[PDB]
């Protein structure tokens, strides 16, 4: 070790190897008529397999004392399960298959955005493609940067937080919809319109906090592409493990400050 | 819109999600939610007696 | 001015959010100082830190919408 | 120019949030740290935020106003 | 310029909304605090946040008055 | 230009109201929990915050003026 | 004002990362006290600031959507 | 450029007071809070508040005849 | 595109091994730690059954 | 009126510099308060500060990168 | 073109006096709290306290300065 | 040749005198009327001042109470009815050979040239009587004493030239900027609008005019010590 | 521009105040002494 | 433009200085009280405090050599 | 513009005394507390104290040179 | 002038109202001082 940073490696093709910027919002693959199939479904659905057969193996042969892929679910499903009791603790098994699964779902999907050949392995500084007479659409696209996904999640969360609130404290929702007389009926148009936001801004949220980081991936690989995005690609590996997180804990979080 | 918000595409991610959840809850959270109930109620009957 | 939407859409966002995020960071850690402080009162002040939180989203939504508004 | 319109919008929705933003914050907090320091006093103390947040609010939906005329 | 008229009617309220976003903000958390750590001073402590929330808001009325002398 | 003088009281207001706002939000806070910790010093401190009210309420007038002298 | 976009999307980031800044850093210095007068809690009430910092920093993250969303 | 020196004036009045404002209101603040805690000492606390305050007050001074300046 | 495809895989390796290097054993660990736990309570449980 | 790349740039990094610079200088205040509290309680402290710190400095690099990107 | 000058003397009589205004608020009211905690040690904080005081105001003076020679 | 401020001076003065005249014409213990106000003053403004330093509170004494009792009514006669209405003449009434209608009562410390009289006189105060029991090191730079200390020593310097520049600065600005709010709230509106603003002027105009006094002892203080 | 000769009858007037007040609240500084 | 590389130097130099102009100021004002009341933690926050200085000084000093290479 | 490097000597003084005006504040005010709690613990204090002004210091003065650049 | 009459008289008007307030409690001190003098 001692002192032998030399950041020789780090001098390798500065910005004349790597292309520009090449970043974009979303794009399409299709591939079938009627549905235009996008990157991000395909990821959204080889993450949803992955899901799915991580399940299965973890599940295979329960056996009464946990061991590998068995011990890491219980371990993720149990601490998820404190976290949510330690806010509401009545709601927690109805609310935990939705909440937990959007915790699964962000967190992978987080995770895959950062796999090699995100960006660089696509279809039809100049790449490939872009030498022939087509552009290149790029595959592997992280589904929480796409806004037809993060604006089904809020969606989805915002129905199910309406549902259980107006399931439960009765159909009144006075605090908010209309009050008679103090500052309450001025409170109450006010937290309407945070409650018509909420949403909004949780897929925004998550939109931009992949979306950024994705895009930031890919212009500091356009300047100096070695061994200096290694600190980024830590850091974009937290924001995707927080955002997988807090977007659980908000949605249990707002469900909970709902019911009271 | 420019930003890539269609209709069809946001109704085929909500499905595609709400099938993950009910077949997540269906595989793996209902088996888990259950080995975790019965260790903390074998706990239990063991601090019965 | 080829291109005045551009800086109008900027600050839309940009200063829309220099105010929210100072309240945010104040409001959460009263919370968590009044919690360290008191640890049996947790149930009940979070549900007016997150009030206080969604106001303060809502008051920067404000100004994400109206640039995409101008965007759009 | 041309957009000052919506540069005008911009920058009545940004500035009418810069402040509240932050008073909200505040207020949160102290009615956080008023709660976790003395439990019984909230079902006055809280009002005393309330008839206050408004207040603050009362500037920045001032702003939204001008929000909303000159954008329209 | 044209719209110069609408950038001046939004920077009134939006820099007039700033100073005094912070200072009821302020005013209410302290005033607060104060009924938290003794409940039975309570309206010798209203009184003054109310005056003080006065005077701030006396400052906003008149950033009002003149983006409204603006906007007419 | 046509306008400049619109966009300058514009500015002279709500520069002077930016800073005196968290003044006298600062003010009336730490008079409100000097007497909330000592409550037979209040005429004792509430002389000490009017004639620093005023200290820091002249500053805005200040800019006020300034905008009656521009807008005129 | 052939390179205005450059200037917005500058101001996008710039503005924007402000508040968020000093909220995340508010964030972690009450937190951090927090635990260090309370360590038995230190386990409970991170989650409560690592939603908080976020929050602040979505809406820098608007800020720098927006950016990228003026630059390209 | 037509009109500059209105905005010139208006500029220097209101932000030399942006500062000034918020030093008056901490000294206010501080020295309120000083009595509270030592009423005996107020006689050593309010000749070196008096001389804080002009100290901070001057600066925003320095903008006014600058204005004045400016205006005339 | 055989130039950013090279450069990300060789960071993400990179970071991988450096994940592999200080983040393994302390995960490690706390499976391990979990699972003792857990069996020296079943055992527990079985032997006041016994 | 080329140039305005220069000015975007110089923006974009003081804009991104002037809150994280106070976001970490708030973070290492509270976490060095806190460990000169009781210095027991340290590397559960220094943890969380340096996460803080590098959120906060990462907010710095978008700005400082979404700069570089005007330059190159 | 014509008045650049004058909108050069206001913002750096401005800015140049926002910076010290407020450290000299904090300084006094830094002071003044150690004085009503310590009487005795009046002669030891007062002289730091000038000496901060002349810092602030000498950056303060020398934004004044800097404006003057752009007038004259 | 003269301006309108100076005529408000010598009333002021006039003022002053009679004052002064009419309390000192019956000195007797146990006051009470006008004299017992001027005592009570006096004695309040010599408790102050000793609060800072008691050693000069006896030698400064009659200059601070001179420049109070001169400033306070200066300031006090802008508030006055008929201040800034009555014309000269070297709608308004002097419409007809229009002369500007300039204002017969203009206070005294809302010129440029009254207020830098006691500015400057101030400065040669503190700078004779600095000198006074310190030699060289009253205006000490102090070059590289503790570590360069010259350029804390330098700075530090300018700032005690600008010290009567902002006195006197501060003094006209807040004078000028009472009576120019007081005239446009009277021109916004005639009747009940300054009310909250009449009385915020004279007891900006009081506090001014006893800060003024305040401040040079405090810089009279601070430079012997 | 700042007319020097009104500067200079401000000071002047300025110093007869200071001399007047001075010889006329000698006896009332004298007495207030003392009386107390 | 004749003159936008001499802004673009003053912003660069001045904007992203006010960030680390507080940032250090607290670090050296919490370090200083966690001295005062600790003094055997000298060293633990000491470098602390110089750690969290030379992160800040880390953005000045970025915000200074794009200064240079916009100005040379 | 032909007047434009005026304004640039203004911004680099202006902003370049926002920071450090502060930051000398805090630390001044800090390490007077300091001394004010444990007068024993001045000497050690004082030093940290010079040392993080004439940090800021450095930066302000990073911002003098521009000044003594632009100006001459 | 019309307007400077009126100013006039809402100033004169605004002073008294002040100055009742404000005599009160100044002649009870006046007062006591006289008193507490002899």
């Amino acid at each position: 070790v001692g002192a032998l940073i030399i950041s020789i490696a780090s001098r390798f093709f500065l910005y004349t190897g790597p292309p520009h910027v090449e970043v974009a919002a979303e794009v399409i693959f299709d591939g079938i008529p009627g549905f235009p199939i996008t990157n991000s479904f395909v990821v959204a659905i080889i993450i949803d397999i992955f899901v799915i057969a991580l399940a299965v193996a973890a599940t295979r042969n329960l056996q009464m004392v946990p061991r590998g892929l068995q011990n890491v679910m219980e371990f993720i499903l149990e601490s998820l399960y404190n976290l949510f009791r330690n806010i509401n603790a009545k709601y927690v098994a109805t609310a935990f298959p939705l909440v937990a699964t959007i915790f699964l779902f962000v967190l992978f999907g987080n995770w895959f955005g950062l796999l090699p050949g995100v960006g660089s392995i696509g279809v039809c500084i100049h790449d490939t493609c872009a030498a022939q007479g087509k552009k290149l659409v790029p595959l592997f696209r992280a589904p929480a940067a796409d806004l037809n996904f993060t604006f089904a999640i809020a969606v989805i969360s915002f129905v199910f937080i309406e549902y259980w609130g107006f399931r439960a404290l009765g159909p009144g929702y006075l605090k908010k919809f209309f009050n008679t007389n103090g500052i309450m009926s001025f409170v109450g148009i006010i937290e309407f319109i945070s409650e018509l936001v909420k949403p909004f801004a949780l897929a925004f949220r998550l939109f931009g906090n992949i979306f950024a980081g994705e895009v930031l991936l890919v212009v500091m690989a356009f300047l100096v592409p070695l061994l200096l995005p290694l600190p980024f690609y830590g850091f974009e590996v937290f924001v995707g493990f927080i955002q997988a997180l807090i977007f659980a804990l908000l949605t249990y979080a707002f469900l909970n400050i709902a019911v009271t | 819109e420019a930003l890539g918000i269609n209709p069809t595409l946001f109704i085929a991610q909500l499905i595609n999600f709400l099938l993950l959840i009910f077949i997540l809850r269906a595989l793996l959270y209902r088996p888990v939610m259950n080995l975790l109930n019965e260790r903390t109620r074998r706990i239990e009957e063991s601090v019965r007696d | 001015m080829e291109g005045l939407n551009l800086v109008a859409t900027a600050l839309a966002v940009g200063l829309g959010a220099i105010g929210p995020g100072v309240g945010i960071g104040i409001i959460v850690s009263g919370a968590v100082q009044a919690i360290g402080r008191n640890p049996e009162i947790e149930n009940r002040v979070v549900t007016y830190m997150f009030i206080g939180i969604a106001f303060t989203e809502a008051l920067a939504i404000f100004g994400l919408v109206i640039a995409f508004l101008i965007g759009f």
